[PDB]
RNA sequence: ACACCAUGG
RNA sequence: CGGGAAACCAAAGUCUUUGGGUUCCGGGGGGAGUAUGGUUGCAAAGCUGAAACUUAAAGGAAUUGACGGAAGGGCACCACC
RNA sequence: CCUUUAACGAGGAUCCAUUGGAGGGCAAGUCUGGUCGCAGCAGCCGCGGUAAUUCCAGCUCCAAUAGCGUAUAUUAAAGUU
């Protein structure tokens, strides 16, 4: 309903658009500092952990299925998060007290699927990948 | 207030063209809104015109043919200069077989087409098409 | 309960029942108490109580109310979590009691 | 209406709490 | 959504009107928005007309009328059928209904 | 439903074993390409109306 | 010139 | 006239044929006008004002049904009198 | 190392091409066995409760190809700054 047009007010333009950008969700996500301190990884792609114990999670209300995820704790912070075992009978292959490397889920923040409250998945238990051992390609060293 | 003048003449002719009239009245009048006017006439769009005079600035009385499709004012008078002049006529003309964009230039009140001819950047004031 | 719900498997109710009894992993429990979220509490017939889920397949077809037998799987990796696969009525509870089936604390 | 009474009781918790917070300090 | 081009009430070009009390609820209506109906009824009555001109001690006595001014309520007046529904097309049609 | 219906790999630890049928080499490069050009711009037989997708099982 | 009238495998 | 998703609007028109001047202000739904810091007030409270976390929709106008302890006109001893 | 060159060095069974997928978006099967709301799949909508086009496999087919898939940062799409 009105914007300035003048010749001098590049100031007014340049400063107001400044100011608003502030209120794009995710550029103030990625310009603030808060969701890189709340990434339970460092700003990462992939993060290794230790394996406390495995769990059950069961999916939302219109599916029925036990999800069979892992509960790890991060090596260079600490955190504590839920990681998912993806195949059919993958969590035979993950003892406890081993380390895993996890990755992300692949919408960088958020619960994917019908699983709730899960946000990362498992991609490596012990220096050898869930892909290998699903099709024997390869097998645990003990 | 009437800030810009030249704004409201142009508007007030284009939307005369809208309804079919066969003239305008418009006012105030002015030294650049009778150099635009001569412009566009030159090349065909408007028929004569006439200058009614009062002891005050005065007004115009355009006689409109029905060819005029659009015309207009570029509202901040921006530098133009010879190279920006390709991509302002590639947002504000409707092709490149016809309509002018008009702009002041120290030897005139001129069409970029005959800017060119000259070598001469200015300022934009508006376009008719 | 009476409604209009002619519609849906309209009846499966007989006079005839067979018994199923335990496998390897399940046992079973009496239910303690009744919990939201159609989740439970129960108690295995020898330990510990192993809060239960209602699986899918027995969501508004087979209702359960409190203190009553069933027949839930156990899960490996976790142990207080189980899923009520069967429920046993007064008659095959009974019938239970009688086999020995399970260790006679709980009672119809 | 909910909006409302929504609003009134959060006035009242918000209230309590700095009530408690200001008296313990 | 808009109901109505005049919000359902008179007012235009003002803040404020007096308000007034429903007769027979005694709500709290803005006066260009009561319904309003100016009752001019015979005292005596249309039946018994003729038991009272006969009594009469005086020849020729006209009975006197009983003036009321009644303002309604929205939902006083259309519960007592004061008011009706109309069509969405029809609501626009603003003359007092045929004699 | 026999024992821990929660239980993992479940389904593929059922699953009849069948070995693979396998015996062709197929071709590769160039040659695959010469092959895809063949059976569908000049291996051709033509019909209005019908539907002819290249794995009809129908 | 207006008694009561809650809930849903 | 013209506009608009439409309801509707002589302005909510003169808009992909987009530029008369200028102030305020919005960016999916919640968490929340919350926590916290500042300021004002005797108090109640006003102004300014996030985040972690969570979710695939929340929402607008109009259409066709079904329903109404809504109104009008009719009807049936599987309704009443 | 390449280049130049001798002498050996191919019948296709090995001198053996992979990585993803086949409901839609989005190129390609309502083919056959197994499981039966379980195991699992699924970026999104959604598949599985005894006749599964989506799960586990076999066969067939589609895409790019000595490469292809996945997690994250960022650009265009965004006229959603
Ligand atoms: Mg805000
Ligand atoms: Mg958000
Ligand atoms: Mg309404
Ligand atoms: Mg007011
Ligand atoms: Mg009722
Ligand atoms: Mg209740
Ligand atoms: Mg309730
Ligand atoms: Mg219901
Ligand atoms: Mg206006
Ligand atoms: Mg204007
Ligand atoms: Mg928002
Ligand atoms: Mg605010
Ligand atoms: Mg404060
Ligand atoms: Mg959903
Ligand atoms: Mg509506
Ligand atoms: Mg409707
Ligand atoms: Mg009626
Ligand atoms: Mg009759
Ligand atoms: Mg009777
Ligand atoms: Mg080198
Ligand atoms: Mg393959
Ligand atoms: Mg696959
Ligand atoms: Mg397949
Ligand atoms: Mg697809
Ligand atoms: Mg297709
Ligand atoms: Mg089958
Ligand atoms: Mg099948
Ligand atoms: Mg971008
Ligand atoms: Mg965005």
């Amino acid at each position: 309903m009105g914007k300035c047009r003048g010749l001098r007010t590049a100031r007014k333009l340049r400063s107001h658009r400044r100011d608003q950008k502030w209120h794009d969700k995710q550029y103030k996500k990625a310009h603030l500092g808060t969701a890189l301190k709340a990434n339970p990884f460092g700003g990462a792609s992939h993060a290794k952990g230790i394996v406390l114990e495995k769990v059950g999670v069961e999916a939302k209300q219109p599916n029925s299925a036990i999800r069979k995820c892992v509960r790890v704790q991060l090596i260079k912070n600490g955190k504590k998060i839920t990681a998912f075992v993806p195949n059919d009978g993958c969590l035979n292959f993950i003892e406890e007290n081993d380390e895993v490397l996890v990755a992300g889920f692949g919408r960088k923040g958020h619960a994917v699927g019908d699983i709730p409250g899960v946000r990362f998945k498992v991609v490596k238990v012990a220096n050898v990948s869930l892909l290998a051992l699903y099709k024997g390609k390869k097998e645990r060293p003990r | 207030v009437r800030m810009n003048v030249l704004a409201d003449a142009l508007k007030s002719i284009n939307n005369a063209e809208k309804r079919g009239k066969r003239q305008v009245l418009i006012r105030p009048c002015s030294k650049v809104i009778v150099r635009f006017l001569t412009v566009m006439m030159k090349h065909g769009y408007i028929g004569e015109f006439e200058i009614i005079d009062d002891h005050r600035a005065g007004k115009i009385v355009v006689n409109l043919t029905g060819r005029l499709n659009k015309c207009g004012v570029i509202s901040p008078r921006f530098d133009v200069q010879l190279k920006d002049l390709e991509k302002w006529q590639n947002n504000l003309l409707p092709s490149r077989q016809f309509g002018f964009i008009v702009l002041t230039t120290s030897a005139g009140i001129m069409d970029h087409e005959e800017a060119r001819r000259k070598h001469t950047g200015g300022k934009i004031l508006g376009f008719f098409f | 309960g009476g409604k209009n719900r002619r519609r849906g498997k309209n009846e499966n109710e007989s006079e005839k029942r067979e018994l199923v009894f335990k496998e390897d992993g399940q046992e079973y429990a009496q239910v303690i108490k009744m919990l939201g979220n159609g989740r439970l509490e129960a108690m295995c017939f020898d330990g510990v109580k192993r809060l239960c889920h209602i699986r899918g397949k027995l969501r508004k077809k087979v209702w359960i109310n409190t203190s009553d037998i069933i027949l839930v799987g156990l899960r490996d990796y976790q142990d207080n979590k189980a899923d009520v696969i069967l429920k046993y009525n007064a008659d095959e509870a009974r019938s239970l009691k009688a086999y020995g089936e399970l260790p006679e604390h709980a009672k119809i | 209406m909910r909006a409302k009474w929504r609003k009134k009781r959060m006035r009242r918790l918000k209230r309590k709490r700095r009530k408690m917070r200001q008296r313990s300090k | 959504t808009k109901k109505r081009r005049n919000n359902g009430r008179a007012k235009k070009g003002r803040g404020h009107v007096q308000p007034i009390r429903c007769t027979n609820c005694a709500c709290c209506v803005p006066k260009d928005k009561a319904i309003k109906k100016f009752v001019i009824r015979n005292i005596v009555e249309a039946a018994a007309v003729r038991d009272i001109s006969e009594v009469s001690v005086f020849d020729a006595y006209v009975l006197p009328k009983l003036y009321v001014k009644l303002h309604y309520c929205v939902s006083c007046a259309i519960h007592s059928k004061v008011v009706r529904n109309r069509s969405r097309e029809a609501r626009k049609d603003r003359t007092p209904p045929p004699r | 439903v026999h024992g821990s219906l929660a239980r993992v790999g479940k389904v593929r630890g059922q699953t009849l074993k069948v070995a693979k049928q396998e015996k062709k080499k197929k071709r590769t490069g160039r040659a695959k390409r010469r092959m895809q050009y063949n059976r569908r711009f000049v291996n051709v037989v033509p019909t209005f109306g019908k539907k002819k997708g290249p794995n009809a099982n129908s």
